[PDB]
């Protein structure tokens, strides 16, 4: 019947994009665009000017990849509309001004972003509508919950959004750019300290991907290390593009404790637990059990195996022994935003909240201002 | 062949004559209820939003009319398929705005959203009719003469997989610069 | 002014379909790739 | 329609001109010039003052041979001119100055070498346009590939070229002199080991013909030496000129092994399969694959019967054991280069890369280094 | 500069001819200040042509790679690598830090190491972060005569202290903890 809705949860590392009414995203590309490094030769190739996505994934060796997103904001935007055009045109292959386009942002980011975001999503592609929506509300949304302390750890960006009966307690909210991409930098470092030696952008998307592969969260930092000190057991290897085979032992553990320790990277903030415990004790009193008791983890720096229990002990050493404390970590959590955003698409009353382009044209680019959270 | 995008035309006719009674309707409503202050008067001429919704309806009116006169060039022989395409895509994305236009600015369930909706609907739908209707209709429908063509020389047929391969990086730089003129004039369209 | 707007949009179909039969011929070459090339080049 | 090209290969040791568009160069024939080093005694013959070409090789007996090419750079200015003059006007019988030339070089040449070709094709041969191309690249190009490290070895220069989808890797380009040549004066020097004694620049053309008839590399080395020892399957004979039988053992696969172990000819140097082991590992590791699995070979020096079988062991010894070796020697790779030229030379696209004398009226000889790789 | 001496005409392979050019980039390399201005001036006079005497007597004449080969410190590319120029990666390691440091950092910019005795080098290192740096802040590169051995010199400073005498890993120490020890008792 009506014009299905697009749902384009824009990561810092990866941009998921479908279509409102699916339960998992179309095109799940990374957010990278890829310039050639080196002299082109042959005639009939090593022609195109630059790669995005999938593409620029598959051609690392003779690329710079650069990501248009860091830390949630958005800084180069001749990039991002190179993404956007390759997530339009060429993955979900549909014209943007025949569906209203769903975007998500991380909570405190700097105003000219979502105001750029709407004039480029209204002026350059001309959808009939769009909506910024709050990663956390969407998350919220997808595990069919109305109250919980939503903590969403992207590629670039880690926040928690305390939400109680529908209403978001802003004052409470808290944001960390501690996130994925800086724990593949300090896996990198730390693998400088086996000897493997990874300097270029495309060694770093090989680090990403050792990362995804072999690391873990310690249930205890300080028994794994010894553990690992003591016995083997922990060694795992790794084969790398060219076949060479890298074996790694506490670095499996060393760079998730990243998230509980942000002192490993200099960083003087907490870890994710005490900013989760924090944003719950800045509620009002009469909430904080039922936070306690709906704690939701979205976003794929969320997915290493064993954070879970790591989170539910650290927050029950840190709350009262009387709350009852429950991580909900479903195992599709990865694409919980833009499941969300698909249910937010779907609902008849969402479709009341749609900045059409009519608002747009008389009220220009503030007015993402009046009518987003 | 003419006759038939014809009677498909008057069909976008009637549906686009209900789409300005519906619209009319509806800003009747607006103005009732005190949704939107409505002013009487053509800011910048039509524009898009002048006097309100009806403004829209017209120009999604005009845009039809312009795949209507796509659709007779074609049948004629004066117009490619891909302008029929076009046409449609540019009334099917008027018509989206002004579909979710009024829904946001109405009442929940507002008959008038109803019959907004169901009359656009029906205008996408009668708008494939005829652009369906017309590319069957165009003998330049389906055409291909590059189905085997072979080179006995070994240097030549490599030379001629590079010719191919380059055609592909040149169309694709085409892909790149007519997209970027879309975009540029896309913005410069009204610049808010 | 949508007539600018159309007209960009009458380019991009017309080479769009430039492109799709682009990629046929490339294809249509590739078939034949092994007839001129030696049993080690396949 | 169009004039056809020129496709001129002026190698260390062979010239192989011919007309783009053509599987097969019209004119190969030996770059040397040879003048007379005896008195003439008879008015009706003996008169010439220098020979090029094929008539010299007819009339080694009285002459002195001496290739204007060494090392891939040209020394004698005067002597490559006339073998221009020849290849032109006699071999190919065209006016030089209706066809744009196609000229190639070995890459990390002297500056200097490419601003006289230039100049002397503009103000010599007056052509219409004229572009230097990179040896490995025409190669390449022959073999209908965009990916692969060329290991191009001709009679003067071995170079390893590694390409990336039409990217070449200048800093990853290896150059050894080692090369037919050297493999020739070395034969000559093992060759006196048996009483057999060449030392006259003709007796150096005698050598090469049975380097080119009985030589073949070896599997393992060692292997072969014990065999050689202790049986006598591998003493070939071959027929000199004047009737005399030279027998010959071990030399047939101790000659092509320096190839492999350059200190045999005191060449601090690795042999080929390190330098293009070396190559490869220079280059990105996201590449180091493809570029294994695309081993192409090309020149004179690399039709030894078994230098394949050889070169694949040596890498898979090298490389990790996960990854396959593929080395591409196909059976007409000494004239690859000039194949893949003429290929370079019927792109429509390659028209425009043309170095007309226009610009080199208006840029002078130094335009050579804006325009060619 | 090898790869560019062979540009010349000049070949050097083996390992004794990189002492020689080793010995030449130590007598005859330099960094300009403004690199496209140093190339033009380098093509149109010839007055940055210097010549050295090789071991075995010939005379080389090398122009613009007596400045083309310390660039590559700031331009790595034309070596292939993907990093940064020194003075980026300076001034990435400044922009690490806390931001109430910067100013004491950028005023306090130490060289040292044989790789930064090329002449002209400090200025081509301020007037490259003065371009990166905010235009109030004033940047003082500190590149003493001696720095070829500074690193030595703070060696025999640190262990002439006599509270460092305390830091030394003892051999006591290292029987029962084994080479481990290494790592909880140095930086
Ligand atoms: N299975 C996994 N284990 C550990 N880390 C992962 C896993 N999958 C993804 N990641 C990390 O999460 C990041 C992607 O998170 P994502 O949810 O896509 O965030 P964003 O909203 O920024 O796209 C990647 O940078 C990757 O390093
Ligand atoms: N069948 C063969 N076996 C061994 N060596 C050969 C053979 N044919 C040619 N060569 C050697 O290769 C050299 C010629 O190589 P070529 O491909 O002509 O290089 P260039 O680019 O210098 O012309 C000659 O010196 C010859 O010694
Ligand atoms: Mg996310
Ligand atoms: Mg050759």
């Amino acid at each position: 019947d009506e014009t299905t809705a697009l749902v384009c949860d824009n990561g810092s590392g990866l941009v998921k994009a479908g279509f409102a009414g699916d339960d998992a995203p179309r095109a799940v590309f990374p957010s990278i665009v890829g310039r050639p490094r080196h002299q082109g030769v042959m005639v009939g190739m090593g022609q195109k000017d630059s790669y995005v996505g999938d593409e620029a994934q598959s051609k690392r060796g003779i690329l710079t990849l650069k990501y248009p997103i860091e830390h949630g904001i958005i800084t180069n935007w001749d990039d991002m509309e190179k993404i956007w055009h390759h997530t339009f045109y060429n993955e979900l292959r549909v014209a943007p001004e025949e569906h209203p386009t769903l975007l998500t942002e991380a909570p405190l980011n700097p105003k000219a972003n979502r105001e750029k975001m709407t004039q480029i999503m209204f002026e350059t592609f001309n959808v009939p509508a769009m909506y910024v929506a709050i990663q956390a509300v969407l998350s919220l949304y997808a595990s069919g919950r109305t109250t919980g302390i939503v903590l969403d750890s992207g590629d670039g960006v880690t926040h928690n959004v305390p939400i109680y009966e529908g209403y978001a307690l802003p004052h409470a909210i808290m944001r960390l750019d501690l996130a994925g991409r800086d724990l593949t930098d300090y896996l990198m470092k730390i693998l400088t300290e086996r000897g493997y030696s990874f300097v270029t952008t495309a060694e770093r998307e090989i680090v990403r991907d050792i990362k995804e592969k072999l690391c873990y969260v310690a249930l205890d930092f300080e028994n794994e290390m010894a553990t690992a000190a003591s016995s083997s057991s922990l060694e795992k290897s790794y084969e790398l593009p060219d076949g060479q085979v890298i074996t790694i032992g506490n670095e499996r553990f060393r760079c998730p404790e990243t998230l509980f320790q942000p002192s490993f990277i200099g960083m003087e903030s907490a870890g994710i637990h005490e900013t989760t415990y924090n944003s719950i004790m800045k509620c009002d009193i009469d909430i904080r059990k039922d936070l306690y008791a709906n704690n939701v983890m979205s976003g794929g720096t969320t997915m290493y195996p064993g954070i879970a229990d790591r989170m539910q002990k650290e927050i029950t050493a840190l709350a009262p022994s009387t709350m009852k404390i429950k991580i909900i970590a479903p195992p599709e959590r990865k694409y919980s935003v833009w499941i969300g955003g698909s249910i937010l698409a779907s609902l008849s009353t969402f479709q009341q909240m749609w900045i059409t382009k009519q608002e747009y044209d008389e009220a220009g680019p503030s007015i993402v201002h009046r009518k987003c959270f | 062949f003419e006759e038939q995008i014809l009677e498909a035309a008057k069909s976008i006719a009637a549906a686009t004559s209900a789409l300005v009674k519906a619209a009319s309707a509806a800003q009747r409503e607006l103005v009732a209820q005190g949704k939107v202050g409505a002013i009487p008067a053509n800011a910048l001429d039509d524009g898009q939003w002048s006097q309100g919704l009806i403004s829209a309806a017209r120009m999604v009116a005009a845009a039809t009319n312009n795949l209507c006169e796509a659709a007779n060039a074609a049948v004629q022989g004066h117009a490619s398929q891909e302008k029929l395409i076009s046409s449609a895509k540019q009334v099917a994305a008027s018509t989206a705005q002004l579909l979710v236009a009024c829904k946001v600015k109405a009442d929940q369930d507002s008959e008038a959203m109803k019959r907004l909706q169901a009359a656009g609907n029906a205008v996408k739908r009668a708008s494939d009719n005829l652009v369906k209707a017309a590319q069957k209709a165009a003998a330049f429908e389906d055409q291909e003469n590059e189905t085997v063509v072979v080179k006995e020389k070994m240097v030549g047929g490599i030379a001629q997989i590079i010719a191919a391969q380059e055609e592909m990086l040149r169309k694709e730089r085409e892909l790149e610069e007519a997209r970027k003129k879309l975009a540029q004039i896309r913005q410069q369209q009204y610049k808010f």
